[PDB]
């Protein structure tokens, strides 16, 4: 009932934490 | 014919750990008891060289209180023939990912183990003295916020007479502190040329990600967008070797559950006994909003 | 240096998205099913399993379509309607993301898969193959 | 006692009679071929193998179908006039005996099988699928 | 029956101390 795979869109992100 | 090597990639993060800072106690049968001595009372007075009689003082209490300790148990099934073939040893793997689960549950309990058959985590006790950041009034709003001065005054205000007290928090807090900048456009800490990183070797930075962050993940509060939420947990600072104690009775043990096991199916049962309690929770202190 | 793996675990198509097919496995001793979606699904897709027997006309021709009974094990607590081997590809399974299953105990000569009622329009966007193993003939 | 053999050697549809299918073979490190007819054939039939590179638009989608060059081993006696790799299945192959094949040296990220021109009517009777071996990820 | 362990919590601070810094001198009968 199971299986896994790859090729997930990398799609980097931003994190900004100003004051 | 293929070739086999003896490597095993893991891809399994447990968490940070705090079972080493707390005072460890190996124990025996439950309902342990101990002393609590309230306060050494003022016994003498002093004396003027002349008289030949003193004046009594007030004594203290000892409060022989005691403590309990909880258990952990689990079961699992197996096939008989399916174990002989299929070369990899599943049984030892289950032993491993039963001791590991017991470990992580013990860790989570020592923090948020709410009461009933749950090791009373020092978070829900709420008996440590706590300080909170002051609000700031940006354009007349008085919104909750958190600048580095709050930490300055939180960590420094600790009475050093208790000893070296270790501080714990989430790495999101670490990052939000790292992203702090002065008015000139410069960064407030270490200025380790792209070097800061998380040395955290022994001094007062210690990170646990299985703690609740006040960043709500990230980009939340402090973020250029919406501010913090008040009354949110920040960090703790305590001499855990005397502020809180973890107690262990029997290591994680397994046994084939004779009865319920057959020539075609096998039933197992594992268990362990552990708990925790607070020492002088006037030792350490907490940070909030 | 890819070895010829057609022989030594071959495979066939079981469901092309439009129609099922009997796939002989009696000459083998192990086998399994590989599901692969071609497009994004809309709901959980249930697939019924069937096994057959050699039609008495010829020992090498498909006969009826008997529904294989589900067989539970110890840790089974969620038996189906009296037990009928049936799988369900859940939702949130994008393309380039395959699934796979098998039956615990075999029965019959060859297997087949069909879309359980209601999943037909969605079964039209998934393909099913079977891969065997262990043949000695 | 069949193992779950879909978590290993999972096949995919390549040619279901009248439609080709580029199959991703990146994580896998070995792959073969399985030919299966559905009825009787007329003459021998040839199939042209092609491969794909990631089209610059998306790295997980196949580009065009580039022809595969045939590589000879030692003690070879003939080479395809063009040097381009292609498989051939002889006439008089019953639809109850699979055929296997394997290109000894791959190139590209997707594999595809196409009916060689002039042998396209029999292609309907032909179903070809491919299984793979390694995971590496 | 209750169990008895062998630990005791103090939870009582004395102060910081300055007796170590001063010059220590042991003496005898008074009027040094």
């Amino acid at each position: 009932m199971d299986c896994r795979n790859l090729c997930g869109a990398a799609a980097p992100s931003r994190l900004v934490q100003p004051g | 014919t293929p070739q086999v090597l003896a490597l095993e990639v893991d891809c399994n993060i447990e968490c940070a750990s705090l079972l080493d800072l707390y005072g460890q106690i190996e124990v025996s049968r439950s309902t342990f008891t101990y002393m609590k001595i309230a306060d050494y009372g003022q016994l003498g007075e002093y004396t003027c060289d002349a008289k030949c009689d003193a004046e009594f003082g007030e004594p203290g209490n000892i409060r022989h209180l005691e403590g309990k300790t909880y258990d952990y148990r689990g079961v699992f099934c197996f096939n008989r023939k399916n174990l002989q073939e299929a070369n990899y040893d599943f049984l030892s793997f289950m032993i491993g990912a039963a001791q590991r689960s017991h470990r992580i549950n013990r860790n989570q309990a020592l923090m948020i183990g709410k009461g009933v058959n749950e090791p009373k985590g020092w978070l829900t006790e709420n008996c440590f003295p706590v300080f909170q950041t002051l609000p700031v009034d940006v354009n007349g709003t008085s919104t909750p916020a958190f600048l580095a001065q709050d930490w300055r005054r939180f960590v420094t205000s600790f009475p050093a007479e208790y000893g070296e007290a270790r501080s714990v928090m989430h790495q999101n807090v670490f990052g939000y502190l790292a992203a702090m900048v002065d008015a000139n456009g410069r960064f407030l800490f270490g200025d380790g040329d792209l070097t800061f990183t998380p040395d955290l070797v022994r001094e007062r930075i210690r990170i646990s990600n299985c703690l609740p962050d006040p960043t709500e993940g990230n980009t939340k509060g402090g973020t250029g967008q919406d501010a913090f939420a008040a009354g949110s947990f920040v960090a703790a600072q305590a001499a855990w070797k005397t502020a809180f104690y973890a107690v262990e009775k029997r290591p994680m043990f397994f046994e084939q559950y004779e009865g319920g096991s057959s020539a075609w199916c096998v039933k197992y049962q594992f268990g362990a006994e552990d708990g925790g309690f607070v020492g002088c929770c006037e030792h350490g202190r907490i940070l909030q909003i | 240096m890819n070895f010829n793996v057609g022989v030594d675990f071959p495979s066939f198509i079981a469901w092309d998205g439009e129609e099922s097919f009997p796939v002989k496995v009696d000459g083998f001793n192990q086998f399994g099913f590989t599901f692969k979606t071609i497009a994004a699904l809309t709901a959980a897709t249930t697939f019924n399993i069937f096994y057959h027997e050699p039609s008495d006309a010829d020992p090498c021709v498909p006969g009826p379509a008997i529904r294989v009974p589900e067989v539970p094990f110890c840790d089974t607590v969620l038996l189906s309607e009296d037990g009928l081997a049936a799988v369900t590809l859940p939702e949130t399974v994008t393309p380039d993301s395959f699934c796979a299953g098998t039956v615990p105990c075999m029965n019959g000569q060859w297997i087949s898969i069909a879309p359980a009622t209601g999943s037909e329009t969605n079964a039209a966007n998934v393909q099913i193959t079977v891969t065997m193993k262990g043949a000695t003939r």
